[PDB]
């Protein structure tokens, strides 16, 4: 939530820092800075996937028990 | 020809001003596109990785 405002404000600050100083070197560090920010969002977002991956595992264990009971009861009925 | 040269000799200021102004814009023009290119390059390659 904090990173989003910063990249956006920088985008807006990079828009007018060109006019405030065209020949200044800091514009390419801002792009790089922008690139660094891009490296960060993807890096931070990827944090969720391992936890997400773990959740997928539980249903497989869970669904079979939901399936095995049905087979046993059906067999008993037959 | 010599007379034309020596008449233009004092009229070498405004042409130089126009030339340097055009170069400034041209020099600047390479810079805006380069920045745009960098942004374009990053989306295409950095995002994918």
């Amino acid at each position: 939530r904090k990173l989003n405002m910063s990249i956006l404000i920088n985008f807006l600050d990079l828009l007018d820092i060109l006019i405030r100083s065209p020949g200044s070197i800091k514009r390419e560090e801002k792009l790089e800075d922008l690139k660094l920010l891009f490296v960060h969002v993807h890096h931070l977002i990827n944090e969720y996937r391992p936890h997400q991956a773990r959740e997928t595992l539980r249903v497989m264990m869970e669904v079979q028990k939901r399936q095995r009971l049905e087979t046993a009861e059906r067999f008993q009925k037959h | 020809r010599l007379l034309a040269l020596v008449k233009w000799a004092n009229n070498a200021g405004k042409v130089e001003k126009c030339a340097m102004i055009s170069s400034f814009l041209d020099q600047q023009a390479i810079l805006f596109v380069d920045t745009a290119d960098r942004l374009a390059s990053l989306a295409r390659d950095a995002l994918v990785h």
